[PDB]
């Protein structure tokens, strides 16, 4: 309950993740805490904690060792439940106990999810350091190549150090500016933004994130700019923008894997876009543009019930990040 | 257009003159080549281009999306009570043919220092057609002199496929000859109209060299220029009042639509001096004279032309018109 105490509880929590925990405290707690057992220690007397153990009861959470994405509806929601819960927690033994049930009860990039939000987003939270992603999770920010060394590493059970290159070839132009987007830092920066601010935030979990939507226009124009300022230093053309009627010129090989679910797909060079089965058609991006430049040259968002929201005023910007995101 | 008379361009922009500039630039849309801007983008020379054609029918058809939305026009909306067309005829053959022109090119080239003028000049092959009389015998059954416009239009009979139009295939077809005011006095008279009178054309401009020697000869001599007897330069050319035709000679429908002039000219003065131009180029500094919409009575559809036909104040007849090579 000092912050020695709950730095260390959450780098155990973070420890070795796809395995059940190797603390015999935790182990502990994981076996004999119940969620439900004492709903004082919750600020919604026990709401969301219910919700959760209902799913989990029904068998309806995803597995462990599965890929995860905060992008699936579904999969989102799963953490979000968890999530829920460790924001509503009034002291740091709930918190801790909860996180230590629901580690070995849930998916574990669900889990790390909603571990790391719930620390950010919790009072209990402050002071706590979170370990960076590219440790926890490593498989999400190095290539195929270097994990199946340190697979070899450890099947062999031997040490090692080993280098990381850049993807692509030398003949790939786009390899020449990979050291931006490819930086592990670069990429903790990106997701911790959208951990800080993110899209499923509602004021109904504790607080509001002050011109959060205007905030999100401009971290990503920042990083558009310093990506065209690298290829500004390495010859390079500015980007293009991307349209949903014309060719994405430019493919990727990742060359990267999930630590389960496989290899991640590769796009080649030059495809046209294709509706994707369950997510969108591609007619349907162009629709959902063509009704955001409406706001934007009307001067006005329309509401629900076809009352306008004047946008010509420094708060446009932030309202249309709104409902751009 | 989009003019400044626009209430909102920030929404609808400003579709006509951006094609002009987006047709124009095609032969270097990205200015890579930097090649000047196209014959598009001048008034000048924009005719020029076969895609200004092209352009402004796709215009003209939005405009007609909007005429075309209104209901037709009925009997009661278009009769002229006690005003009949009796008789529409033509005093003169309607012939076609080429004829030669000239034009200084002295400001196209560069002089020198202390270097004597030569003439030189441009000779072109320009249309033009011989004199002719309209001849528009109407009676006059109201009790009294009565103010008429009369609306002069060509309309082609049939197609380049020989297919024969009905009326509302030909309406948006055909072309304005001429638009002018007058009393028609009790009785049955036959109004004459000259071709040369016409209120859609104007003669050919004098040449500068012209406009010099009468400027400079009034000013030397103290004698008062007076040049009100030319024109504006604003109206279709008085030589190109008819189309080509062909050699062995074309037939199309010559309508006339005599309409009641107090009405048309309420809130101006019907019978007074509109100058030579006003069907398409108004009247300087005035208000437009008529105030029917532009194009009537063909601008609404007429998807029952038993209406037109009997309407004793509307007749069309054949009329033929030949080229001479
Ligand atoms: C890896 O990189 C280090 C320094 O960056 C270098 O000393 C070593 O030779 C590299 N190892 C291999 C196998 O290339
Ligand atoms: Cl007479
Ligand atoms: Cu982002
Ligand atoms: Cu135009
Ligand atoms: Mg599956
Ligand atoms: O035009
Ligand atoms: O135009």
């Amino acid at each position: 309950s000092s912050t020695a105490h709950k730095q260390q509880n959450i780098n155990h929590l973070l420890d070795k993740i796809y395995e059940d925990t190797k603390y015999p405290d935790l182990q502990e707690i994981a076996k004999n805490f119940n969620p439900l057992g004492d709903t004082s220690m919750y600020n919604d007397q026990g709401a969301a904690a219910e919700v959760l153990m209902k799913e989990l009861n029904d068998h309806r959470l995803l597995e462990q060792h599965h890929w995860y994405s905060l992008f699936n509806a579904r999969q989102r929601e799963e953490a979000l439940m968890l999530f829920a819960v460790l924001n509503q927690c009034k002291v740091w033994h709930c918190f801790r106990n909860n996180a230590a049930y629901f580690r070995e009860q849930m998916n574990e990039g669900e889990f790390v999810y909603a571990l790391y939000v719930g620390v950010i987003h919790s009072k209990l939270g402050d002071g706590i350091v979170l370990p960076p992603l590219y440790e926890i999770t490593p498989h999400m920010f190095t290539n195929s190549e270097v994990i199946d060394k340190a697979y070899s590493a450890k099947m062999t059970q031997k040490a090692g150090t080993f280098n990381v290159s850049f993807t692509g070839t030398k003949k790939n132009k786009e390899q020449r500016v990979a050291y931006f987007g490819e930086d592990i830092g670069m990429n903790i920066h990106h997701v911790t933004w959208h951990m800080d601010f993110p899209f499923w935030w509602q004021d109904s979990y504790g607080n509001h994130l002050d011109r959060k939507g205007e905030l999100f226009f401009w971290v990503h124009h920042q990083l558009t700019a310093r990506f065209d300022f690298e290829r500004l230093s390495n010859w390079l053309d500015p980007v293009d923008e991307l349209h949903w009627d014309r060719i994405i010129r430019e493919g990727f090989a990742p060359l990267t894997s999930y630590k389960y679910g496989g290899e991640f797909p590769v796009r080649p060079d030059n495809i046209h876009f294709e509706d994707v089965d369950g997510v969108a058609h591609v007619h349907d991006m162009e629709i959902t543009e063509n009704r955001i430049y409406e706001a934007i040259d009307h001067g006005y968002i329309t509401a629900t019930d076809g009352h306008t929201i004047d946008i010509r005023q420094p708060k446009g910007i932030e309202l249309l990040g709104d409902i751009i995101e | 257009e989009s003019s400044m008379y626009s209430p909102n361009a920030q929404y609808y922009g400003s579709l006509h003159n951006t094609a002009h500039v987006m047709l124009g630039r095609q032969g270097d849309p990205h200015g890579k080549f930097n090649l000047p801007p196209g014959v598009m983008e001048h008034f000048e020379t924009a005719t020029r281009d076969p895609s200004f054609f092209r352009l402004h029918k796709y215009m003209d058809n939005i405009f007609k999306k909007h005429t075309d939305s209104f209901p037709p026009y009925t009997h009661d909306d278009l009769e002229f009570a006690g005003m009949a067309v009796d008789g529409v005829a033509i005093d003169g053959e309607l012939i076609t043919f080429f004829d030669e022109f000239q034009y200084s090119l002295i400001n196209a080239v560069d002089s020198g220092e202390s270097i004597e003028d030569v003439e030189i000049n441009a000779r072109v092959h320009r249309l033009n057609h011989k004199e002719f009389t309209y001849k528009i015998t109407v009676s006059n059954s109201i009790g009294s002199d009565h103010l008429a416009t009369f609306r002069i239009f060509l309309c082609p009979i049939e197609d380049n496929n020989g297919i024969t139009l009905t009326l509302d295939k030909e309406r948006w077809l055909c072309i304005e000859l001429d638009k002018f005011f007058q009393k028609v006095p009790s009785g049955t008279h036959t109004i004459h109209r000259s071709s040369k009178d016409s209120s859609v054309t104007v003669p050919d401009m004098p040449s500068f060299h012209s406009l010099k020697e009468q400027a400079d000869n009034a000013v030397n001599g103290g004698s008062d220029l007076d040049l009100s007897a030319y024109e504006r330069s604003c109206g279709i050319p008085e030589r190109m009042l008819l189309p080509k035709s062909k050699p062995e000679g074309m037939e199309f429908n010559l309508f006339v639509a005599v309409t009641d002039g107090d009405k048309d000219t309420e809130g101006h003065n019907g019978d007074h001096d509109h100058g030579g131009t006003h069907a398409q180029c108004g009247v300087h500094g005035e208000a437009y004279p008529d105030n029917r919409p532009l194009g009537y009575p063909l601008e609404r559809r007429i998807p029952d032309e038993r209406v037109f036909d009997g309407v004793p104040n509307i007749k069309h007849v054949v009329v033929k018109i030949v080229h001479h090579p």
